[PDB]
């Protein structure tokens, strides 16, 4: 009887938290409790996530321990807020966002205890600039398809949005468990304490940048631009030939100097633009 | 330790991704294993006679 | 000591997390905490953090309570998942550096023996970066007090791991200094460095406010820095300097003529490339 | 029993190791705590201890801790030099209590006063207002032989339990060498 439209709220921070660990245990299958609390009937939302010490050797996430589950649980709340388990994640480290044999096996144990539990599988390798590629995961009842009923009873356009993944799909995706929408949270306080701290920098905007080493630089890349300049002409000659798709597979073992050459001058421009203003900004603002 | 991977270290790597988890020692073939521990016969220097 | 503090953006979350999770009260806390991590080559990185509790009146500061075996508690939960990681120095929110956060640096000294203060406000709306990182330096004097032991600062910015920098550039998906040429640098560096250069500035001119309406009898030794700041200005833009100034400004007009003139002939063969082309397709069609 | 939690204020004083009672009032407290700690436990399975240090400022040992072996070890290397500074010495063990473990354990410190005791009033008032006013009642025990009846605690006991607040009393000793022992019988028995 869910609602397919979870529609489960990570966090600003719990992200983090689940990428570093993550990639500490790349080659491993790390694991680790959400502690994020239920809202409505149809969200689930976590707030921090806390991670479980590994067992050794072993790329698996056989079990967990009651005793640490307790310690960290009963110490987080004395200084923090509340919280109760909510689903576990264990990291992937390149083979997709799926649940195996033994994630399933270990799964149906949580939900035992909670039965709106939430399991997320995070992928540290293929995410790489922009997408994190999580895919939060539930059971589905052998029941249910034994009685052949398909369940989640979709009652709006929500969440058939993500293309299930092929990769996903060969596994027990939609067959043994369903996934669930991801979204993030993101608030100014957040985001300004972020993104404006990242890349910056205090005072190196009025640095003339080793003066005597700025011009020695211009030297070298002027003079590569003699070489360069005169295979244009080589270059421009035997171009506007026919088939210039042939023409367009020649370049694929040559240098092209009419690449290389823009490159070097987008460099000489920015560089002395740069340099030289700040002499001047700087010869107003000392003195 | 990404200082004892020198080139030729032997490596075991992970099945399914595949990713250092051992530096190993060169690995001595089974046949020079037994190529080393073969004497059982002790002969001493008293019984090559005329040599 | 240490050259300077590298900040991860983990830590910087867990402590805007920390604050908020406590901070029901609304009027005014500051939230004190135990910072990880691990350094090298004299260069110390921060990772990960937890919070450690701690209250303490506002008046008469000279009370405060830090739960040692929450601390000793803790940080064997934080071992078991990641040995590398081991305490190197605590945080606060602590805006304006309260006084009391002298004799705390003692109590965390037992753990780390040389242990930095990172102060990382949780309300920031500003320009300067968020993370002062400071470190304990003992020496008697004269002069303040018979009992002398003050901090010293150390550089503070914010790093990026290979894992979290993937993180933290998906949650922003806001702004970018796309196209990092001269742009960025004319408002990254330029620009931003002005306005801080006036915020340092004007923050000397409001403590000079103590010539009229002294607040502290003259700290002497804040002076003697004045003095030989001033004398470091550039010396008067009158003399041979001048010339040296031309006989290099000009000489990077050079470079810049030259890559002009290459952009140009290089534009203006592009567009002879791309004009034959539709010629050639429109005589053919008709 | 009843869920309570005691946070014990322990005294190091420099004039506090005059053997006046038996094995100077170092061992005479180590007996002291040990007659309590184990008293404090055994009643309910799940109590709470702790040693703060009235010396000069700020020292706190042990913190809330069930375990009871902790502070009986910690209480050595404790060797008194300094004076006590009872005013603020309350509100550190205060602070303690707000910071506790499952905030269902009842709120209770017992004092271990001791070497001359500094106090103007007034404030000790406040000191004890305050306390009184957040669900906190405190035990200063006379001990040490301070002025005879220590007749500045005495207006401060009776702010908490005014207003018929029956509740911890002060307990005092004789000057000559009465052994421990027992004698704390006020709050243990009914308080
Ligand atoms: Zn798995």
């Amino acid at each position: 009887a869910v609602d397919t439209a979870e529609q489960v709220y990570i966090s600003s921070l719990a992200l983090l938290k689940m990428l570093k660990h993550g990639r500490a245990g790349v080659p491993m299958e790390v694991m680790g409790l959400m502690l994020g609390e239920f809202v409505d009937d149809y969200t689930v939302r976590v707030i921090d996530v806390f991670a479980m010490p590994q067992s050794g050797t072993g790329v698996s996430v056989e079990a967990v321990d009651p005793v640490f589950q307790a310690k960290m649980l009963d110490m987080l709340k004395q200084t923090g807020r509340p919280e109760m388990v909510v689903g576990w994640y264990h990291s992937h480290p390149g083979f997709g966002c799926w649940l195996s044999g033994v994630d399933i096996n270990t799964q149906q144990s949580f939900e035992a205890l909670s039965e709106r539990a939430v399991a997320v599988v995070v992928d540290p390798i293929q995410s790489v600039k922009g997408k994190v590629v999580i895919d939060a995961f539930r059971l589905i009842n052998a029941n249910m398809m034994v009685l052949g009923h398909e369940p989640r009873q979709t009652t709006s356009n929500l969440g058939h949005l993500n293309k299930p993944s092929i990769q996903a799909l060969i596994h027990g995706l939609n067959r043994h468990y369903y996934s669930i929408t991801i979204n993030y949270r993101k608030n100014e306080l957040e985001q300004k304490m972020l993104l404006n701290l990242h890349k910056k920098s205090w005072m190196e905007g009025l640095t003339l940048q080793d003066y005597s080493e700025h011009c020695k630089h211009n030297e070298s890349v002027v003079k590569e631009m003699l070489e360069l300049a005169k295979n244009y002409n080589k270059a421009v000659e035997e171009e506007d030939k026919m088939t210039p798709e042939q023409l367009a597979i020649k370049n694929v073992g040559k240098q092209d100097p009419k690449r290389h050459l823009e490159e070097h001058v987008d460099v000489l421009m920015t560089s002395n633009i740069v340099q030289c203003l700040a002499a001047m900004l700087d010869t107003v603002v000392f003195k | 330790d990404k200082s004892k991977l020198k080139p030729g270290t032997r490596v075991a790597l992970d099945m399914t991704t595949l990713t250092i988890m051992r530096y190993l020692p060169r690995e001595v073939d089974p046949l020079v294993y037994n190529m080393s521990h073969e004497d059982p016969g002790n002969v001493s220097y008293s019984e090559i006679g005329g040599l | 000591a240490v050259q300077k503090v590298v900040v991860h953006p983990l830590v910087l979350l867990s402590v805007v997390d920390h604050f908020n999770r406590i901070g029901k009260v609304g009027n005014q806390k500051r939230v004190v905490g135990v910072l990880l991590g691990s350094w090298q080559k004299k260069v110390l990185d921060v990772s990960n953090s937890f919070a450690v509790p701690f209250d303490e009146d506002d008046k008469d500061d000279s009370v405060w309570f830090l739960d040692h075996d929450y601390l000793e508690n803790m940080y064997g939960m934080f071992k078991k998942v990641n040995a590398r990681e081991r305490i190197v120095g605590w945080y606060h929110t602590g805006p304006k550096l309260h006084k009391n956060d002298i004799a705390i640096n003692e109590l965390m000294k037992r753990y780390c023996p040389n242990s930095v203060l990172v102060i990382i406000d949780v309300k920031p709306k500003d320009l300067g970066l968020p993370t002062e990182a400071y470190i304990s330096v003992e020496e008697v004097h004269d002069d303040g007090t018979p009992t002398s032991k003050t901090f010293e600062h150390v550089t503070s910015e914010i790093g990026a791991e290979e894992a979290e920098e993937v993180g933290v550039e998906h949650l922003l998906r806001d702004i970018k200094d796309t196209t990092v040429g001269t742009l960025s640098q004319r408002i990254t560096n330029q620009v931003h460095g002005l306005k801080g250069l006036n915020s340092k500035l004007l923050d000397i001119r409001s403590y000079l406010e103590k010539v009229a309406t002294g607040k502290l009898p003259i700290n002497h030794q804040i002076i003697y820095q004045l003095q030989d700041v001033f004398n470091l200005l550039p010396d008067v833009s009158l003399q041979e300097f001048v010339k040296a100034f031309y006989l290099k400004t000009n000489d990077q007009m050079v470079v810049v003529y030259l890559a002009s003139l290459i952009r140009s002939v290089v534009a203006l063969h592009n567009l002879i490339n791309n004009k034959i082309a539709n010629r050639d397709a429109e005589k053919k069609e008709g | 029993m009843v869920l309570e939690s005691t946070m014990v204020c322990v005294d190091n004083s420099e004039y506090m190791r005059n053997g006046d009672f038996l094995p100077t009032r170092l061992q005479a407290q180590q007996d002291a705590v040990n007659i309590v700690c184990h008293s404090k436990t055994r009643s309910n399975p799940e109590n709470n201890v702790g040693l703060i240090t009235l010396a000069n400022d700020c020292e706190v040992l042990t913190t809330l801790t069930p375990d009871t072996g902790r502070i009986l070890s910690k209480l050595h290397t404790v060797q008194p030099k300094g004076k006590i500074t009872f005013c603020t010495g309350i509100r550190v063990a205060h602070l303690a209590l707000k910071h506790r473990q499952g905030k269902n354990h009842k709120m209770r410190i017992i004092a271990f006063v001791g070497s001359p005791v500094e106090d103007n009033e007034k404030d000790l008032v406040k000191l004890a207002k305050r306390l009184k006013k957040e669900k906190v009642n405190v035990d200063i025990i006379n001990f040490g032989e301070e002025e005879v009846n220590t007749e500045k605690l005495t207006a401060f006991v009776n702010t908490l339990n005014g207003k018929d607040g029956t509740g911890s009393h002060l307990v005092t000793v004789p000057p000559g060498p009465s052994l421990a022992d027992a004698l704390i019988s006020s709050p243990i028995l009914a308080g």
